[PDB]
C-alpha cells in the first residue's frame, strides 16, 4: 500500500490496543485500507456481525430498521408500536421523512400510536389490547388506508400472535392491517428491520392489486429507497420527470400504500439505497419482469451519470430528454462549483453513517474538491463494501461498526477537516474542535440529492467547515 | 432550480412554482381523499363529539406524553462521578436514549449496552453482561458502571444481581469498580420510575452495610429526580452556599451535561463522589424534592439512613421556595440568608409589577406529575387559572392532591385534571376547553398548528417548559425552581402574552388601534 | 356590549360588531382620503424611489432613535450612593425623565427640579437653585444633590457654577451635601453626552484636590457609560470577585434600580460611595467600557488621575470578553479564573451547536454607537451579516471606524452604516434591504407592523436588545457583557430564527412538511 | 369638621414640618378637609400656582399640555415637535388617546416629528430649519390634512418667529399651518397649555369653514374633552348614538382636523374633561351660540344621570331614547355590581390626578361600594375644587399639587387599600404594599368610560385591589 495506506494499518494496531483481546482480534476484521487494484473485499473486511458488548456501538436495532426506516415514512397508513411506551417515543418525528398532507387526518407520521404496554400486558399478553386498539384507531382516523403493527421487544417474547389479530381486524376493518415481527432483539443492528420489513411488502402490500387494470405508459418508474430525508426524493423525482418519465412510485419518503401496490406494473425500478430495499428490487425482477438498477443523485458528476443509464434503458427521446435536462441545470452546476469548491477543495474528511451514504455521497464531496481520508459503517454488509471500493483513494481506512472509542480515536490521529456522520457523534466532534455535519438528518437542512440538493450541500459544508468560531476554541491566553 | 445567490432550503425551495407542480402530479397517483372530506374529517376532529369518542379509549395511546423507565436511571447514572450509564439489553434501546437526551441538550451522552440478541433471548444475557462489562471498563475505565435494563431482559428474567456478582468472582470486571444496578421495566410507570429506582440502586450498592448517625455531618443531602434544567442543579448548591448549609446533590449531572468545547472531548465531569453517596446516611437528611416520583428514595432515606425525609414540596414557585428555605433553616438551626430575603423581594416586586397581565389567564399544561403541580401551584399564586392540567404517568393519589388543592384556591374554580390520558386527548381539549395558552414541551408544537388550523381565534399558543425541547435552542440551561427560576418563569408568562396581543394587534389599519408601545 | 363570564378590554372589544359600525358610521364625518389612495401611498412608502426623497432629508427628523443629555446625567446620578438627581430648568424635563426610566425598568425613579417659569426666563434661575437645593435637601436627605440642566437654562446662560457656589454661601445647601455639577444642553449630541458630562463632574467634585498614586490601591476601576440592562453592572462584579481583583464600578444604579417590593419604598440604595469615587485616583486604572461615549471621563482618567486608561473595547461578544479578561489580568498580574476559562468554553460550545441557523443571516440593527459597534462586532463574529447599521447620534470617526472593522470582516461586504439618520430612514432600508431580522428596541415594533402590511413575504421581524424596553417586561434584568451575556444573544438570536421558521412552516397541509420537532 | 376631618388636618400638620418655612406657609394653603355644605372653596385652598422648587412635584410642563393632551391625539395632523430631541422622544406614545388609521400614510400619532435642535440652532435660530421641515414632511407625508409646530423652551428664548412661518408654509402647502407657543417654561404645569391650545384651535382652525355649506340634523352633538384613552371616547359616542345623537366631532381622542373645523355647526358641545376644554366651550357659546353642558361617563349613576340630562335638552323623542337606553344596560350593571362591588364594598381609596379623574371617578367607585378617603390632582384650579366638594364625604383630604414627599406621608398615615394615580407613583407604592392602578393610562386597559367601560374598570379594581400577590410582601418567616 502507499504511505497513506501504512500509517493507517500502524494506526488500526494502535487503536485496538484497548481492546481485551479476544475482541481485539474480533474487530481487526473490520477495518482495512483500500487498494485501487481491488475489484471486491473478499476477506479484508468482513460486516453485519453481532456488536460487541459493551463498546458503545452507534447501531440500532430491527424495530429502527423497520419502523423508523421503511414503514413510518409512509403517510396515509397509521402505524402502531406495538409494546411499551419508550420505542415510539424516542422515534416519533426524529427522522426527516418529509410528506405533505393533513397531521391526524388523511396523513399520520408526526402521531405517535402506541399499544403502550403496562405489566398486564406483558402478563396476559397484549393481543386483545391490540384488537381493540385497532379498533379505536378506525373510530378515531377513519381516513387511514391501511394500518402497521410494529412489534417491539416484549410481543414475540410473551408468546403474542399478531398475525392472528391482523388477519381478524383486516376483516373488521375491510383494510389492510399489517403485521410486522420486528423486535429489536432480532439481527443485529437496523438492517434485519430492513429485511423483515421488505419480506412483509412482499406478502402484504404488493399483491394487493394483482390482475387489476392499470394505465400504464412506456415511462414509468418507481423511486425504490429514497426516504424524502429534507425533501431528498422530491428533489429526485422533479428530474426523472423533467426527462419525461412517470414516477409511479415513491419507496418510501413522502409514499403511499397505493403507490406500492401500484408498483408491480412499472417499467423500471430505480434503486437508490441498494442497503435497505436491494431485497424488493431483486424480487419484482423475479416475480414481475420488472428490471431495476443502482443509481446515485449525489452531487453533479453522480446525477449525470444516474440520469443517462437510466434513460438508456429506454429510448432515443429519454436518452435526448437527459442531455437536454444536463444541459438546463449546467449553468446552475458551474456557478456552484465556482462560488464553493474554492472554500472548501484540499480539506478532508471522515464519514461514519449508517448503509449507503458513507459511500455514495463521496462524488460530491469530490465534486467540491474534497477528499474522503475514512469512511465507515453502522451496518453495511460486505456487498455495500464491495461498492465504496470503486470511490476510494489508495489507502483510505475503511471500517464497520465502530465503537465511539474507536471513532474517537480515529478522529484524533487522522484529523480530519470535517466530519459527517449522526447526532450522538455530533456534539462529542465539536468539542474536539472539528467541523461537524449531520448527514443522517441534513443537520436540519437538505435536500442534498439532486441539482437543487447540491447547491445546498456546497452551502452546507462551506458554512460550517469555514465558520470563524472554529478558531475560538482554545482561550487567545492559552 | 435554485440561484447562486440566494439558495433555498427544503423550506422553502418546495414552495417554488415547478414543486407545487410536482406535487400536484404527483397527488394524482396517491388515490387522496377529496378536499372537502379531508376537510370535513379535520373539523371533526376538533368537535366536542369527537372528544367523548377520544375520552372513550382503552387500549389505544397516541402522542404519549411520557417515555420509558431506562431513560430516567440513564439520567440518574449520569449524575455520579466518573460513572458509566450501561443498559443490559438490547442496543436499540441505548441509540435511542442517547439521541433523545443529545437533541434536548445539545451535547455527547455516553451510554452502552451488552447487545443482547436472539441468542440472548434463549441462554439468558450472563454472557453478554460478562463480556460488556470487560469491554466497557478497559475502552471507558469508568469507576462506577451503573447498570439498568431494557423490556427484553426484564421479560426473560435476567439476574442482575447475580449476573454482576459472577462477572467480577469470574475477572471480567475488576473488584474496585463499583457496580450499581437496578431493575427499570419499561412496562411499569415511566421514565420517573427508573430514575427513582437507578438511585435505590446506587443507594444499596454505597450504603447497604454502612452504620450511619443523622447529624453526625451538618450538612443535608438533595435529590432532585428526574430534572432536565442545568439552573436547577445549580440554583440549588447556590442558595445552600448562601445559607451556609453544607449540601451534597446526590445525582447531579449538569457539569457532564455541559462540558466546555475546548478542543477536549470529557466523557466525564463532576457529579455526585463516591464519598458524597457513601457519607450521605451521615447528614441530618435528605431533601427529596420531586416528592411524588422519588417513592423508594423515600424508603433509602428513612428505612435504610434512619432520616427524617423531612417533607418538601417541588420548589417551584415563591410560596414553595420559602417553604424550602424555612426547612433547611429549621433542620440546620442557621438562619436565611439576607441575600435570599433580597431575591425573594425582588421576585415579589416582578409579580406586582405584571401581575394585570397574568390575572385571570387561562392555561393548560402538561407534564411529569411533580412539574405539573408545581406549576400549576404557582399558577395559582400569580392569579392564573391552571383549567386544562394533565400529567400522563401521574396516579389517583396525585390526582386527588391535585383537586384539593384546586378546590382550595380562588382561582381552581374552573380547573380539570386528566391522568393517564395523552396529548391527543390534550388536543381535543385545547379545542373545547380553550385556555389562552399551553405550556408544554415540544410536542406541544403540533396541537398549536392544529389549533390555528381551525382558524387565528382558536390558536392556542405554545409555551415551552418541561421537556424535551428540541425546537428551540439553549433552554435546558435555564433555572426554573427557586427565586431564580421563579423569575425565570414569571417573565416568560407575561412576554409570552405580551408576544401574542402584540401579534394580534399588529394588523396595519385594522387592529393596531391597541399595538401600544407600553405595556 | 360586554357579557359578564368575559369582559373584554379595548382590544379585543372593539372587534366587536357595534363598533365596527360606529367606526364605519364616524368614519362618514372625516373626510378620509379614500382607502384606495391611501393603499398607493403605504405602497409608495415602501418603495426605492420613496427612500432616495427620505434620504433627501435635511432639517426633518422622524422617528429619532436617541434622547437628550440630561436623561444620561440623571442615570448616571442614580449611580452614586445617597444621590438625588437634580435638574435645574424646567420641570417638564423632569416628569419625563422620570416616566421613561419608570417604563423601561418598572421601578420609582427620584428626580427633582427646580421648577424655572417666565420669571426665571427673565431673572435667571438663581433663586431656583436656592430654594430648589433647600427643599430638596430638607425633603429627600440626600448626602448627594447631582445637578444638571434643561434647555432653557442652557440658553438663558445661568451659571451654574456660581449658583451652586452662591447656594453655599448663603446657607442654602448644608456643608455635609456634596453638590457636583455639568452642563447637559439637549441640542448637543444625546444621552450619552449626558451621562459623561455628569461623570465628570462627580470626578471633579471628589478627587480634583486630591494627590493620588495609580496602584496604591491594587484595584481596578470600571465605568460602564449609559447602561440600562441590570446584569451588566452585576456581571462585571461578579467576573472581577473571580479574578480576585478588587473593583469598583463608578456609576452603579443597579440597587436603586432593583429595590424589593417589602413593604418599605427605599429612595436610595447601593450605587458607588463616595470612598470610592474619592479613591478612584489610586486604582492601578479605570477601564472606561463604553469608550466612544466617556470622552471626558477618558480626559479625567489620564489628565486628572494621570492613569494610563487602557484602552479597551465595550465587552460584547466572545473575544471582546477574552480582550477585557486579558487586560484585567496583565494590569492586575493576577491570572484568568478557571471559572472563567471554563464559561467561555461553554459559549463556545453554544456558538458551534447553534451555528447552522445562524450563518449567513442578514441583520438591521441600531441603537448607541458603543452598543452598535460591540453588537456588530459579535455577529461578524458569529458569521452573520449586520447588512444595515444605525447609529442616529455616532459622528463621523465612530463611522470611519466602523467601515474599517467591516472592511476587514468576509461578513461585513454587503454592509452599509448610517450616522445621523433615524427610524424612518431605518424603516425605508428594512423596505429596501429587507435583511432576514432586525435588532432594535420597542420602537422598532411600528417597523415590524409596517413590513408585514406590504405582505408576510416582507415581515422583519424584531429582536429586543437595547433601550427602551417598553412593550416586554423585566428584560431590563437581563445581561448582555461579558460571556454571560453573549450566551444571552447567541440564544436570542437562534430562537428568534426557530421561531420565525416554526411560524412559517406552521400552516397544516401547506407549508407544515418542514414543520420540524428535532431543530 | 368631623373626626375624620380632625385626623387629616392633624396629619397635615404633620407632614408639612418637613418644610423649611417658607414653603411650609405656602403649602398649608394647598390642602383642606372638605365640608358637605361647601358649595364654593373660596379661600380654603389656592391651586394653579408655581410649584415649590425642589420638592419632587408629579406636573408636567405647558408642551405636555399642548401637544401631549391636546394636538397630539388630532390623528389626520402632523405634529412637530419643535426644539431639541427629548421632548418629543419622551412623550413618543406614551398617551394612549386612541385613533383608527394607517400609521405614516393617513394617520401621524405614533410617529414623532421633530426639528431636532443643534447648537447651530439656538445660535443662529431655528425658522429656515422649520420652513425646510415643512417642505420635506409635505413631500414625505403628502395626505397630512394640517400641520402642528408645537414649541419646546428654546423657540421663544432665541426670539425665533414660528407664526410668519407657519403664514408662509400654509399658503405654499394650501393646507393649515398651526404655530403654538407652548414651551415648557410657561405657565406653572400642563394647564396653560390647554389653555394656549384652546385659544390657538379658537384662531386657527375653528373659523376655517365659516359661512360653507354643511348638512346638520337636530341632534347633531360634539364631544368635547375625551381623548380616547384606551378607547374611552368610541365608549361614550356609542351610547350618545344609541340615543338618537349625531356625534359631528370628537375632541380629540381619534380626532380629525375636519372634525373639529365642523364643530361650530353643532346644536350642543358636551363637555367631559372640563379643565382642558372649557376655554373653547365657553368661546363656541359666546361667539356660535352653542351651548354648552358638563356631563360625566364615569360609573351607572353618573352615566344615567348624564344621559338624561343631554336628552333633557333635545325633546320628547330624544328623552324617551335615554330611558330606552337606560333600561337596555341596566341588566349588564346588575350583574356587574353583583359580581364586583361584594369584592370591593367598603375599601377606601386616594386618587391623585391631573385635572379631572380624582373627581370624575368618585361616582364609578362608589357604584362598586368604595370609599374616597383622599382626592388630589396636580394642576387643578379652583373651579375643580369646587366641582370636587358635592362628591366628597365630610372631613375627606382635598389637596393640590402634591410632592411626592406629600403623597407617600399621606399614603403611610392614611392607609388606603387602593390608590389611583399615574406612572411615577406606580412603583413606588406597589413597594409600599398597596394595590395600585394607573388612572391616566388605565395600566394599558380601558376604556373606563360609558356602560361597556364600567365592566372593564370593576374587573380592573377587582383584579388588583384582591390579587394573591398582595399577601407576599412579608417574608413568611417574619
Ligand atoms: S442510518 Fe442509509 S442505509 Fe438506511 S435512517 Fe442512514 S446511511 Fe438509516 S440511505 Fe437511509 S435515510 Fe437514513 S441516514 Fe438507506 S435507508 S437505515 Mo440514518
Ligand atoms: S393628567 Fe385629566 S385634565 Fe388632562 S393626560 Fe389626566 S386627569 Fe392629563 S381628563 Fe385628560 S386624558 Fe389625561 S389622565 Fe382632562 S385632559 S392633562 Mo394624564
Ligand atoms: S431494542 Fe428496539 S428500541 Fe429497544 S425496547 Fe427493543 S424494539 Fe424498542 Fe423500547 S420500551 Fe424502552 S426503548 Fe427499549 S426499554 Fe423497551
Ligand atoms: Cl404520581
Ligand atoms: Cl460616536
Ligand atoms: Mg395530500
Ligand atoms: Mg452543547
Ligand atoms: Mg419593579
Amino acid at each position: 500500500t502507499n504511505a497513506t495506506g501504512e500509517r493507517n494499518l500502524a494506526l488500526i494496531q494502535e487503536v485496538l490496543e484497548v481492546f481485551p483481546e479476544t475482541a481485539r482480534k474480533e474487530r481487526r476484521k473490520h477495518m482495512m485500507v483500500s487498494d485501487p487494484k481491488m475489484k471486491s473485499v473478499g476477506k479484508c473486511i468482513i460486516s453485519n456481525r453481532k456488536s460487541q458488548p459493551g463498546v458503545m456501538t452507534v447501531r440500532g436495532c430491527a424495530y429502527a430498521g423497520s419502523k423508523g426506516v421503511v414503514f413510518g415514512p409512509i403517510k396515509d397508513m397509521a402505524h402502531i408500536s406495538h409494546g411499551p411506551v419508550g420505542c415510539g417515543q424516542y422515534s416519533r418525528a426524529g427522522r426527516r421523512n418529509y410528506y405533505t398532507g393533513v397531521s391526524g387526518v388523511d396523513s399520520f407520521g408526526t402521531l405517535n400510536f402506541t399499544s403502550d404496554f403496562q405489566e398486564r400486558d406483558i402478563v396476559f399478553g397484549g393481543d386483545k389490547k391490540l384488537s381493540k386498539l385497532i379498533e379505536e384507531m378506525e373510530l378515531l382516523f377513519p381516513l387511514t388506508k391501511g394500518i402497521t403493527i410494529q412489534s417491539e421487544c416484549p410481543v414475540g417474547l410473551i408468546g403474542d400472535d399478531i398475525s392472528a389479530v391482523a388477519n381478524a381486524s383486516s376483516k373488521a376493518l375491510d383494510k389492510p392491517v399489517i403485521p410486522v415481527r420486528c423486535e429489536g432483539f432480532r439481527g443485529v443492528s437496523q438492517s434485519l428491520g430492513h429485511h423483515i420489513a421488505n419480506d412483509v411488502v412482499r406478502d402484504w402490500i404488493l399483491n394487493n392489486r394483482e390482475g387489476q387494470p392499470f394505465e400504464t405508459t412506456p415511462y414509468d418508474v418507481a423511486i425504490i429507497g429514497d426516504y424524502n430525508i429534507g425533501g431528498d426524493a422530491w428533489a429526485s423525482r422533479i428530474l426523472l420527470e423533467e426527462m419525461g418519465l412517470r414516477v409511479v412510485a415513491q419507496w418510501s419518503g413522502d409514499g403511499t400504500l397505493v403507490e406500492m401496490e401500484n408498483t408491480p406494473f412499472v417499467k423500471l425500478n430505480l434503486v437508490h439505497c441498494y442497503r435497505s430495499m436491494n431485497y424488493i428490487a431483486r424480487h419484482m425482477e423475479e416475480k414481475h419482469q420488472i428490471p431495476w438498477m443502482e443509481y446515485n443523485f449525489f452531487g453533479p458528476t453522480k446525477i449525470a451519470e444516474s440520469l443517462r443509464k437510466i434513460a438508456d434503458q429506454f429510448d432515443d427521446t429519454i436518452r435526448a430528454n437527459a442531455e437536454a435536462v444536463i444541459a438546463r441545470y449546467e449553468g446552475q452546476m458551474a456557478a456552484i462549483i465556482a462560488k464553493y469548491r474554492p472554500r472548501l477543495e484540499g480539506r478532508k474528511v471522515l464519514l461514519y453513517m449508517g448503509g449507503l451514504r458513507p459511500r455514495h455521497v463521496i462524488g460530491a464531496y469530490e465534486d467540491l474538491g474534497m477528499e474522503i481520508i475514512a469512511a465507515g459503517y453502522e451496518f453495511a454488509h460486505n456487498d455495500d463494501y464491495d461498492r465504496t471500493l470503486p470511490d476510494l483513494k489508495e489507502g483510505t481506512l475503511l471500517f464497520d461498526d465502530a465503537s465511539s472509542y474507536e471513532l474517537e480515536a480515529f478522529v484524533k490521529a487522522l484529523k480530519p477537516d470535517l466530519i459527517g456522520s449522526g447526532i450522538k457523534e455530533k456534539y462529542i466532534f465539536q468539542k474536539m474542535g472539528v467541523p461537524f455535519r449531520q448527514m443522517h438528518s441534513w443537520d436540519y437542512s437538505g435536500p442534498y440529492h439532486g441539482y437543487d440538493g447540491f447547491a445546498i450541500f456546497a452551502r452546507d459544508m462551506d458554512m460550517t467547515l469555514n465558520n470563524p468560531a472554529w478558531n475560538e476554541l482554545t482561550a487567545p491566553w492559552l | 432550480s435554485q440561484t447562486i445567490d440566494k439558495i433555498n432550503s427544503c423550506y422553502p425551495l418546495f414552495e417554488q412554482d415547478e414543486y407545487q407542480e410536482l406535487f400536484r402530479n404527483k397527488r394524482q397517483l396517491e388515490e387522496a381523499h377529496d378536499a372537502q372530506r379531508v376537510q370535513e374529517v379535520f373539523a371533526w376532529t376538533t368537535t366536542a363529539e369527537y372528544e367523548a369518542l377520544n375520552f372513550r379509549r382503552e387500549a389505544l395511546t397516541v402522542d404519549p406524553a411520557k417515555a420509558c423507565q431506562p431513560l430516567g436511571a440513564v439520567l440518574c447514572s449520569l449524575g455520579f462521578a466518573n460513572t458509566l450509564p450501561y443498559v443490559h439489553g438490547s442496543q436499540g434501546c441505548v441509540a435511542y436514549f442517547r439521541t433523545y437526551f443529545n437533541r434536548h441538550f445539545k451535547e455527547p451522552i455516553a451510554c452502552v449496552s451488552d447487545s443482547m440478541t436472539e441468542d440472548a433471548a434463549v441462554f439468558g444475557g450472563n454472557n453478554n453482561m460478562n463480556l460488556g462489562l470487560q469491554n466497557a471498563s478497559a475502552l471507558y475505565k469508568p469507576e462506577i458502571i451503573a447498570v439498568s435494563t431494557t423490556c427484553m431482559a426484564e421479560v426473560i428474567g435476567d439476574d442482575l444481581q447475580a449476573f454482576i456478582a459472577n462477572a467480577k468472582k469470574d475477572g471480567f470486571v475488576d473488584s474496585s469498580i463499583a457496580v450499581p444496578h437496578a431493575h427499570t421495566p419499561s412496562f411499569i410507570g415511566s421514565h420517573v420510575t427508573g430514575w427513582d429506582n437507578m438511585f435505590e440502586g446506587f443507594a444499596k450498592t454505597f450504603t447497604a452495610d454502612y452504620q450511619g448517625q443523622p447529624g453526625k455531618l451538618p450538612k443535608l443531602n438533595l435529590v432532585t429526580g428526574f430534572e432536565t434544567y442545568l439552573g436547577n442543579f445549580r440554583v440549588l448548591k447556590r442558595m445552600m452556599e448562601q445559607m451556609a448549609v453544607p449540601c451534597s446533590l446526590l445525582s447531579d449531572p449538569s457539569e457532564v451535561l455541559d462540558t466546555p468545547a475546548d478542543g477536549h472531548y470529557r466523557m466525564y465531569s463532576g457529579g455526585t463522589t463516591q464519598q458524597e453517596m457513601k457519607e450521605a446516611p451521615d447528614a441530618i437528611d435528605t431533601l427529596l424534592l420531586q416528592p411524588w416520583q422519588l417513592l423508594k428514595s423515600k424508603k433509602v432515606v428513612q428505612e435504610m439512613w434512619n432520616q427524617p425525609a423531612t417533607e418538601v414540596a417541588i420548589p417551584l414557585g415563591l410560596a414553595a421556595t420559602d417553604e424550602l428555605l424555612m426547612t433547611v433553616s429549621q433542620l440546620s438551626g442557621k438562619p436565611i440568608a439576607d441575600a435570599l430575603t433580597l431575591e425573594r423581594g425582588r421576585l415579589v416586586d416582578m409579580m406586582l409589577d405584571s401581575h394585570t397581565w397574568l390575572h385571570g389567564k387561562k392555561f393548560g399544561l402538561y407534564g411529569d406529575p411533580d412539574f405539573v403541580m408545581g406549576l400549576t401551584r404557582f399558577l395559582l399564586e400569580l392569579g392564573c387559572e391552571p383549567t386544562v392540567i394533565l400529567s400522563h404517568n401521574a396516579n389517583k393519589r396525585w390526582q386527588k392532591a391535585m383537586n384539593k388543592m384546586l378546590d382550595a384556591s380562588p382561582y381552581g374554580r374552573d380547573s380539570e385534571v386528566f391522568i393517564n390520558c395523552d396529548l391527543w386527548h390534550f388536543r381535543s381539549l385545547m379545542f373545547t376547553r380553550q385556555p389562552d395558552f399551553m405550556i408544554g414541551n415540544s410536542y406541544g408544537k403540533f396541537i398549536q398548528r392544529d389549533t390555528l388550523a381551525k382558524g387565528k381565534a382558536f390558536e392556542v399558543p405554545l409555551i415551552r417548559l418541561g421537556f424535551p425541547l428540541f425546537d428551540r435552542h439553549h433552554l435546558h440551561r435555564q433555572t426554573t425552581w427557586g427565586y431564580e427560576g421563579a423569575m425565570n418563569i414569571v417573565t416568560t408568562l407575561v412576554n409570552a402574552v405580551l408576544e401574542k396581543l402584540d401579534s394580534d394587534t399588529s394588523q396595519l389599519g385594522k387592529t393596531d388601534y391597541s399595538f401600544d408601545l407600553v405595556r
